[PDB]
This record gives structure tokens, sequence and C-alpha cells, in this order.
RNA sequence: AAGAGAGUAGCACUGUUUGGGAAUGCAGUGUCAAGCCGGCAGGUAUUUGUCUGCCAAGGUUAAAUAUAGAG
RNA sequence: UUUCUCGUACUGAAAGGGAGGUGUGAUACACCCGUGGCGUGCGCAAUUUUUUGCCCAACACCG
RNA sequence: AUCGAACCACCUAGUAGCUGGUUCACGUCGAAGUUUCCCUCAGGAUAGCUGGUGCUUGUCAAGAAGUAUUGUGCGGUAAAGCAAAUGAUUAGAGGGACCUAUUCUCAAACUUUAAAUGUGCAAACAACCCAGCCUUAGUUAUUUUAACAAGGCUUUAAGAAUUGAGGCACCAAGUGGGCCUUCUUCGGUAAGCGGAGCAGGCGAUGC
RNA sequence: AAAACAUAGGUUUGUGAUGCAUCCAAGUGGUGUAUGUCGCAAACUGAUUUCUGCCCAGUGCUCUGUGUCAACGUGACGAGAUUCACCGACGCGCGGGUAAACGGCGGGAGUAACUAUGACUCUCUUAAGGUAGCCAAAUGCCUCGUCUUCCAAUUAGAG
RNA sequence: AGUUUGGCUGGGGCGGCAUAUCUGUUACACGACAACGCAGGUGUCCUAAGGCGAGCUCAGUGGGAACAGAAAUCUCACGUGGAACACAAGCGUAAAUGCUUGCUUGAUUAACGAUUUCCAGUACGAAUCGAGACUGCGAAAGCAAGGCCAGCGAUCCUUUGCGAAGAACAGGAAAUAUGAACAAAUCAUACCAGAGGUGUCAGAAUAAUUACCACAGGGAUAACUGGCUUGUGGCGGCCAAGCGUUCAUAGCGACGUCGCUUUUUGAUCCUUCGAUGUCGGCUCUUCCUAACCUAGCGCCGCAGAAGACGCUAAGGGUUGGAUU
RNA sequence: GGGUACGACCAUACUUGGCCGAAUGCACCAUAUCCCGUCCGAUUUGUGAAGUUAAGCGGCCACAGGCCUCGUUAGUACGGCGAUCAGUGAUGGCGCUGGAACCCGGGGUGUUGUACUCU
RNA sequence: GCCCGGAGUCCGGGCACCA
């Protein structure tokens, strides 16, 4: 007794009723883990000054404004 | 027996063109890429190193890393009912400039123009009028077109 | 396929951190121990009146193995493995055409 | 001043049983102890030295427990 | 403050070990009304016919 | 009245991917016969299609669209050619083979050329410019580049779209024998035959 | 209901009793055996008549002097578990026998005064190459074989 | 005594492998697509056939030289690759990816970096882009961690390598851990990286027969009728080279070509497996016409007789026996 | 109007033949002590100026081939969507629309960047 | 795989098999 072997047929239909998603926004998952390791060791040197410099700019525009 | 190997269909798509055969040419080499750019990714089938998988083929996309001799490009890809953004890495000779934003840049810089000559009093080009609208015509002479019964004699071979 | 019985490897301890001459053995298991743990438990199963308690495996379909190398440096005497691709006829003769 | 249960305990082979795993308990046969530096146990096998707890191979004994086709 | 159990701490095969912030220096030192930083962020507060602040929950990225 | 393993009671309500059955009403929604693996092919697991519960929000539209336009990439089918390479092939002519230029007729596993229908990307705010500024163990002979930031400036005619709620979860059912048709297409003399592609139907539905 | 079984006739095998065949969970247990080779147990063929050919390479059964095969023993290294060495039977291999044990028992060329046929020759090959007999037979595919007889005519019957 | 005795499959069996895999085409110019569709491959081979530098140009053709000729070696010119690149095919390549030669071991190690192909966006195989060690070839830029894309394998179990020696008043940046009452030496185990294999290739340990046969089911599936088709079988047309003393067509008609029928046999598997009684003969009725006899006609190579061909016409008739 | 060195695009630049070429330069050219390499200083390597535009090179020409471009082939071949369209069929035209290829004809035969330089 | 015997070693034997 043989039967049907392969078909495509009511498979586009399926995919549309729920809709083919858009891909994910360029600003979310965008980490860079297997890239070039000599540029992200510099570039996680420059984070931390910058955060440093975030952390004072905070605390000089409080004590400007208890005054 | 159809095989589903690396490269299972690929004798027209990754032939060079007729008197188009050789390496890749200097201009190829000095290109130089950064991160955010668009490419589009076409084999060069001279470089068997680096090449990309044959659905690649065409395609564009953003590169998210560079190393000396490589690109990382970021493309996207329909799956089921959903799309996935796959990673690929390619040599240099694989990838091409993308020209695809540069009708959107063009116009961006033209509306620049406009407000500096607005505000320094620059006067303007004139306007393009369009030719969907009426108008007279006062022809020289009116031809006619009566299938003078020639070419029913002329379409047998 | 033929192999030389010596060659200049890289030896990663740290008295050596070079390039030095390493002498070539094929590698051959061992026999197989009395008293090992699997086989204390499977002596164990066997004993009485059951039968055979495990299979044997009698469809055999490979005609080759894999060439296993054992490379022992000149000094400090550390060995490295290396495997080959598998081949029907293996010999070292050190002695080229 | 003495003593405290011998074909017994242990060991080997075989079989069975157990969660018990280089062998938890038991049975058959062979072999078969110690006690002027004793014996058994202490969950990985062997030889040697300490430490800890107990002292087999004879016997009786209420209550708290069961009544899953009884009286 | 139960006598047992689940949870407030996890990690390694195991021997074992075990998580706050800011500032200053190269079981370090001094403080304790306190979101590690950045991005998008209900509502409330403040300006003027719009802009800004704090941002809760949640998500992404880097320590 | 029982024999290619008697009869009686018990283990025994033995197991069955297989056949049969499975008891009130209305309402809101509503399918699949396809993918991968399995001693798998009358069965399962897995993704897809569906229902329920929502969460975070918005209210004209964010990470919207089985559709256009503009710009910029990809291609070797239909057609065409053999007076162009590879393969097959007919006949005269000019200097029996041979040479030169032609000539009849061809190709799913030939091709210089090459459509229609297709297919990727872009068309703004988590953004782009302009200016000055900080940091780095990145690059460079140094500047200059690369990357991360911080305070100010600007920005929502030419056929020149138009439609509108975005995003994110948890739990679970049925199904996993399909069949028909316009067009494209392989095997076969053919078949109400066997097997595929895009789309629409029946199955599940009457009028 | 037979062409099957049995039968008388024929042949073969084991066996002298502490035996051969054999019941049985077991014993100073049981059967042929209250028996003793003209006996008992186990096979094959199937009255009488006339006969019963060749093959021991295969498988089986059976009879005689050193490779391999287990425990138990005897020695060693080691502190000991562990380990090593030597010894070690029937059987299997070697060497004989056996077909009224299971069974088996050939191809291809040439050649005689008309053609035909082939007494004769050559060749390859086996453990042996189907002998005496019998046949389109309940055994012959081709096949309703070919000839004679029986009939007017016979895929039937007989020779 | 117990158990087993693959699967796919135009029924099953025998055959084959479409059972794990590579190339071209079917495939409809993105990607994807079936059949026991077409044409072919794979379980290997190589210390060089791997790596780099340098030099050179291949297949073939033409003109020349004792033996020497169509074909031996030398020389000049042309030569877009028509050669070669282990093997199947496709792609690719000319101061090279080809050939010769020189030197070598990047076929090593590579902190669990990231990714592609199949795809559930799992594993396995193969491949791509990186970072660190030590090197090879080069004057250098640079190239190379195999031979480009096919050539291979889970849990459990066995087996090998690494955890050298010393240094630290204490387990630390840097000393492998355990054998649970504790010490000395053996033995065993654990953590990391390989190897011994499952070809039914996501991986059970496996011989037959049943006509003495059994059960659960299946029209998901064969053996009758029926249905679609008509290759094969049967019955006919059209054209006209020839046969017919001459004369294509009285009667025939080759080489070709167009049909009809369902009285043969194939092809298929739609209905029936909680059953539609399966060859032949006997008996009886009816229908069809492609007309054997009976009615009436045309035509002939129809003198008569007997016949050949054709038309209307199915009212009526169509036997007795031997063998099976 | 030019030369040389290094290039980009890679035939409008290639192939064949003919003619001409002021200067700077580029070449052909002389020779093997040393460096170096070959069967052979042919190539390659090291050192000079004796000759010459012969060749290479540049420029121009050819009813020259090829190549590039524009027309023509032609709204032809082919295609998407539609019909209770035509036709026994094989196939075909129609409506709304997209649109080729060779042959053939006209034209053309490199553009250009950096530095040192000659008229 | 073990023991051999006959040729650094290929054959013939008698045994033994948890990926
Ligand atoms: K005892
Ligand atoms: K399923
Ligand atoms: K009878
Ligand atoms: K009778
Ligand atoms: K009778
Ligand atoms: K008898
Ligand atoms: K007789
Ligand atoms: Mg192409
Ligand atoms: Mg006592
Ligand atoms: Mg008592
Ligand atoms: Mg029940
Ligand atoms: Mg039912
Ligand atoms: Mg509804
Ligand atoms: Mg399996
Ligand atoms: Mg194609
Ligand atoms: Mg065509
Ligand atoms: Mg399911
Ligand atoms: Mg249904
Ligand atoms: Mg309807
Ligand atoms: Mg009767
Ligand atoms: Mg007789
Ligand atoms: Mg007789
Ligand atoms: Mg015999
Ligand atoms: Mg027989
Ligand atoms: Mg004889
Ligand atoms: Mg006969
Ligand atoms: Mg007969
Ligand atoms: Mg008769
Ligand atoms: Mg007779
Ligand atoms: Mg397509
Ligand atoms: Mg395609
Ligand atoms: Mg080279
Ligand atoms: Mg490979
Ligand atoms: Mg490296
Ligand atoms: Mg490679
Ligand atoms: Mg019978
Ligand atoms: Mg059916
Ligand atoms: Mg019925
Ligand atoms: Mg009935
Ligand atoms: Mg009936
Ligand atoms: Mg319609
Ligand atoms: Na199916
Ligand atoms: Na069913
Ligand atoms: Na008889
Ligand atoms: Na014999
Ligand atoms: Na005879
Ligand atoms: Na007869
Ligand atoms: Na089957
Ligand atoms: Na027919
Ligand atoms: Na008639």
């Amino acid at each position: 007794a043989k039967s049907k072997n392969h078909t495509n047929h009511n498979q586009s239909r399926k995919n549309h009723r729920n809709g083919i998603k858009p891909p994910l926004p360029l600003y979310m998952y965008n980490s860079k883990r297997g890239g070039w390791l000599p540029a992200l060791v510099n570039t996680r040197r420059v984070r931390k000054n910058n955060q440093k410099a975030a952390l004072k700019a905070r605390r000089e525009r409080l004590a400007a404004h208890q005054a | 027996v159809h095989s589903h190997g690396y490269k299972c269909g690929t004798r027209h798509l990754f032939a060079k063109k007729f008197r188009k055969h050789g390496v890749p040419s200097v201009s190829t080499i000095l290109t130089n890429f950064k991160v955010g750019d668009y490419v589009d990714v076409v084999a060069d089938a001279a470089v068997r190193a680096g090449m990309p998988h044959k659905y690649y083929h065409g395609r564009t996309g953003i590169v998210w890393n560079v190393t000396p001799r490589g690109v990382g490009v970021i493309i996207n890809k329909p799956v089921r009912n959903r799309t996935v953004r796959k990673r690929i890495c390619v040599r240099f000779e694989h990838v091409r400039k993308s020209r695809c934003q540069e009708a959107f840049k063009q116009k961006l810089k033209d509306l620049e123009a406009f407000r500096a000559a607005k505000k320094a009093g620059t006067p303007l080009p004139p306007k393009k009028v369009s030719t969907r609208n009426g108008g007279f015509v006062c022809p020289k002479k009116v031809e006619v077109l009566a299938r003078r019964t020639a070419d029913y004699e002329a379409m047998i071979p | 396929v033929n192999y030389p019985k010596k060659k200049k490897m890289h030896c990663p301890d740290e008295r050596c951190n070079a390039h030095k001459s390493f002498k070539v053995v094929q590698y051959k298991a061992g026999k197989a121990r009395l008293y090992a743990r699997g086989k204390r438990r499977y002596d164990r199963k066997q004993s009485g009146y059951g039968g055979q308690t495990k299979p044997i495996f009698h469809k055999k379909a490979k005609t080759t193995k894999k060439i296993v190398l054992k490379l022992q440096c000149s000094n400090c005497k550390s060995i490295i493995q290396n495997v080959l691709k598998r081949t029907k006829h293996f010999e070292l003769n050190d002695k080229k055409k």
C-alpha cells in the first residue's frame, strides 16, 4: 500500500495565517560577542571611563541644585 | 538522485561571464569597510576561500564585524512563518558596497540646500511643469492610417 | 601510507617550549584488566543460570581502523597522541623515494 | 584465685537472595582456628601499626502492633 | 523562637569555597537617607500655547 | 457429542499501535492530512495550523502590509543561434582524400544574446546633519583615522502612494490515509492511471 | 477402505548378567527377565521364481600411539592480594574399517565403396561415471511423440 | 525448554536499493520541489600527490637533421588553454591553482571565540571568519594550522595520554581529588582529550516449515463480474508502386496513413474480505448484425453450369457421431 | 607638440601588412677580472661605450578582420491576467497590458592620474 | 585474541568472545 511522497500544498496559506513576522529591529540583540578581540578590549576600557564620568556629573548637578 | 551537498545547483550561478575571467583587480582590494554599512553579497567564483552559500548570492545586508581579511554581514532570511537574522562570514572579495541608499541621501542634501538658500535669500530654481494638463496643438499636416492592404500580402513568408 | 620515524614538532612543556625531535611509535590497546570495575560487574551478572546477559554484536561492517601515533619528546619524554585518517596499510620507513 | 558455649566462627568453589556496590544474609561440599602480645564490628580489595564499641556459637520474658473472605 | 519539612544562596566530579554602594590608593583605607551605568519606558511634578525631571513594571547592551 | 495437546477451578477484569460503542440545551471561536526522527509505513514524538488565559501599550498608529511607485542589486527559463565555442548533421562550389567560404536541418544533461512573470535592500526620531569638547592599552613615522561619550544648531515642483491598532508570553486540543481543477510539468500507447509546482476549492456547506 | 498399514519370507546391529535396551524426584527402587544367543533388545525390505552391479571423495558410525583443551595439584617474584612457569583425561585432529549406513552413479569432436548410422579413434574430466533389466509406465516437459491393431470416424486401450 | 527468523515495494514473493551519502538534468532565469524518473560516483589513495620560493609553458600543428620510417632524439615558429590538476561530474586557473626543482613538517598546539550547510533553527559529518604559542618558505609584502567543495559514527563498557623533580609555617595567583575513626606502601575510582562500532549508517544480540493449522483486522491490498483505456487481438477506409496474355482499381494491392469494436490478452486497483457460490456440459428464452441458407437486385477476367464482389433485408432456419 | 618611471579602467586599447619617425630618453649593442648561474654569459649576473635606427617603441594608413555604439529586424517571436471564447482535435485569435535575439545598415578605433623632464 | 607447528613474517591447525 503506497501513499503520497511529499507536497507543499497549503503550506503558504498556513504561514500567512499569522503572517510572516517582521525581523527584529537593529537596536536589539546587537551584542558583538564573536567579533575581533583587539577592538573589543579597547572599547571596554573606554566604556569604563565613560561610566565614571556619568557618576561624577550627577554628583555635581545635585550639589548645584542644593543651593 | 539529487544530492544535497554544499553546492548542489551552482553550475550557472558560480560561473564567470563571457570574456571576463580572471582574479579580482586592485580597485577591489582597496575598498575599505565600516560597521553599519550596506553591502551586497555576490560570489566571485575565482576565489574559493571564504565563499558564501548559494542562498546568500545577490543579497543585501549590514556589516557588523571587520577582520583582517573578512567581513561579517547580517542578512534576513524567511523560515516558516518568521524571518531570521543570519550572520555570515565571507572574505572581502565577495562583498561590494551597496548603492541602495544614495537616492535617500541625495534628497536630504537637497532639502538642506533649500533651507540654506531661503535663509540666505538665494533665488530658488523654478519648478518643473507637468505635461498631463491641456494645451493647444497646431499641426503642420495631418496623416491618415487606414490598413492599406499591402500589409496583408506582407505577412506571407 | 608511509610515515617518517622522526619529525620536528613543538613541545608544549615548559621545559622545552620550542621545536624538538620526536620519536614515532604506533598505538596498540592494552590488555583488558581483570578486576576492572566494569569487568567485576559483568562477571557477577553472568554467574548463575540465566544464560547470556548482554549483546555480542556479530554484524561487523568496517574494513579499516584509524591510526594513532605516540610521539615522544627527546627531552622531558612527554607523549602526545595524533590521529590519522583510516588506511588499509601503514608503515614507517624514514626513507624517501 | 580461676573461668565464661568447636566440625563452631573463618576461608575456597558453586547456587540463591539483598539497595549492599573486589561479594548483605543463607545453603551444599572441601578445608578448618585463636584464647604468655585474644576474638567480632567500624559499608573499596591487600600487608602492617594505632584508636573506638562490644564479647557469638544454650534458654525464658508482659505493654504499646495485626485480624486484607475466622469464630 | 516546633520536634519535621519547603524557602530566604549558589557553585565544583571531589577535597572545599561562598556574592552591597560610593570615594581614594595600587582580609588596602575612609564613609553609609541607599536605584552600578546607558537606551526605550505607565503615571506624577514643573514651564508654554511645547519642552524638561523622577522614572515603577518589563526588555536590550556594557561592567 | 471435547484432541496437531482432555476436563474443572484459580493466576485473570491476562495484553491488544486493531474492530464496535460512548446518554441534556443554547452561545462565542474554529482546523489538519505537511516538516524532522523512530525495526519507522493501520502508531508515536517534534514544528506548523486552533482555542483559552492574558501582559505591555496606543488611539491617528511604535518593531504594521501576501499591494504599488522611485532608486539600487540578483538570475539563465521562454525565445533566438549554429553564417559563434562544444555535440549531431545534408549538399553543391572554388583550389579521391585535404583546404576555404557557404548551404539543409537540430539539443533536458549546448551556448555568445536574452525577456514576461519574479526576488533582496532603502524611502527618517532608539535617526541624520553642523559646530566645538572628553576618553582609549585601537591604527598610523606623528597628525589623521577607529570606537564610546558629553554640552549647543538644523530638520516630520515633477502622475510623486493608500490602508490601518503595534509588540510580548503561558497552557493545551484535534490532525499527521486526502481528493479535484485553470495554467506549468515527468513516466506511460493510453486510462475515471501513477508522480510534482503556484493558486483556488471539496473534505467541513447549504442556497 | 485404497495402490495405505500388518503379514509370512529376507538382511543388518547391540549383547555372556557388575550385561544390552530402559522407567524414575529419591532408596539395598522398576520393566524385557518365571529369561540366558534355536534368547532378548533396535532398524530396514515385504510371498514364491530369477537377481541384487560400481563408489568410503561428503556426512555419520566405529577401531589404534602425540598437537590442542578444564578444574585439581607442584614450584617461584613479591609484604600480600594479584601474577607467572610445569603437570593435566575423554574428545577433536592424524591412521585404518564400513553402502541390505544417509546417499551418489559425465561432457565434446572426428570416422565404413549412394546417403544415413557409427563397431573404431581422439580429447577434457570424476569418489565412481547407471551394469542386468524396464519404459511416453500411477515416473516423458516438448506431446494429442512415431509405427501397427481395434472404429465409418479414437487427445482413449493394446502391441 | 525458551525465543527470533529486517524494511521499501503500481498485492506479496524472486529481483533491485530509490535504506547513510556526492555531481549534472527533470526544476518552470531568487530559494525550495516527487517517482523502483535519466546519466554517473562514495567506505579508498598520498611524507608527498602536504607547505612555500624560484624558473618555465601545456594539447596540437607546420618547416628542417646518418641509420630513422606514420610514429625515437635535436631545432625554429604559431599556439585563449582545444592539456593538466589521484578518482565521478560541474566550476575554476597561463610570468598559474599546471610542470620541474630547492628547502621543509601549519597533516602540531590552538584559553569550551563566533558562524554556514541539513534544520526542530537539535545532534553528527563537512566547511568559513578570528585570538594566543612555537615554526616553515621567502629580500620582502605575504602565504600555510592537509590534499577546496563526497570519503563517515551516540549512552554504557574497555583502553591510552596529561596532573616531571623542587619551591610556599600554610592551601594562598601558583602543590589534581576520593576510598568517611586514623596512619605506611600497593590496588581501585573520578575530572579533561583521543582510540576499539554499531553500512537497517539518530546506533536490538537472531534460522526454516505448515495442505493439520489459529486469532485481531483490512476492500488502506491480490485471485471472478462490472467501470476507464485499447498497446495486443478482431473488423474496416484513404493514396496508388506493382499482380492480373495488354490493363493501377473484375478481383487484389506493397511502402505509408485515418478509424471503429469490446466476442482475446494485457495495464489500473474505483466497488465488494461481520462472504455477490469460482470451469465445462444439460435445459430454456430473448436480443445484435460485421448475411452461412432462404426473398429481391447491381456488377465481373458473368457464353451455359458452378462461382467472386456489393446493396435492401435479422421474418424463418442453422444437425447426428468417434477421442478429450 | 613629446619622453621615462609607477599606475586606474582592462580590445574605441586586439591581430595582419605598409609607410614615417626633430631632440631628451628608451633600446639594439662591447665584454667576462670580480659577485652569480648555466651542457652553452643564449637567458641570467657583473663591468664599458665602440657603432645603429635594422628591429623593438611611437605616429599614420588599409571598401582589412575583430571590438564599441546607434538604427533595423519588429510591436515580430515570447509572456502575465480574462472569457458558458473558436475548433472533433492539434492548436489559435481576441480584450487589458509587458516586450526580445542573430543577420543587415550608418558611425567610431583609447580615456586618463602622480613625479622628473625635452621642444 | 591464546597455544603451537611450518615459512621480521605468511600459512595450517585446536581453543576464547559484554562497546
Ligand atoms: K563449619
Ligand atoms: K505525527
Ligand atoms: K480396503
Ligand atoms: K475394502
Ligand atoms: K482392499
Ligand atoms: K520381518
Ligand atoms: K524379489
Ligand atoms: Mg550566471
Ligand atoms: Mg562467650
Ligand atoms: Mg522467644
Ligand atoms: Mg476493561
Ligand atoms: Mg466508531
Ligand atoms: Mg467563524
Ligand atoms: Mg533503531
Ligand atoms: Mg538550469
Ligand atoms: Mg528552446
Ligand atoms: Mg502530533
Ligand atoms: Mg474525514
Ligand atoms: Mg460551494
Ligand atoms: Mg466410506
Ligand atoms: Mg522377496
Ligand atoms: Mg515383491
Ligand atoms: Mg563415502
Ligand atoms: Mg535426497
Ligand atoms: Mg574403473
Ligand atoms: Mg520413456
Ligand atoms: Mg500415463
Ligand atoms: Mg470408447
Ligand atoms: Mg504402450
Ligand atoms: Mg522560478
Ligand atoms: Mg532555482
Ligand atoms: Mg609561481
Ligand atoms: Mg574532505
Ligand atoms: Mg596563528
Ligand atoms: Mg584549504
Ligand atoms: Mg497430504
Ligand atoms: Mg480499493
Ligand atoms: Mg455483504
Ligand atoms: Mg449469500
Ligand atoms: Mg445471489
Ligand atoms: Mg471564472
Ligand atoms: Na501520508
Ligand atoms: Na481503520
Ligand atoms: Na506395504
Ligand atoms: Na566415510
Ligand atoms: Na541402460
Ligand atoms: Na495410448
Ligand atoms: Na513488507
Ligand atoms: Na485496437
Ligand atoms: Na448490413
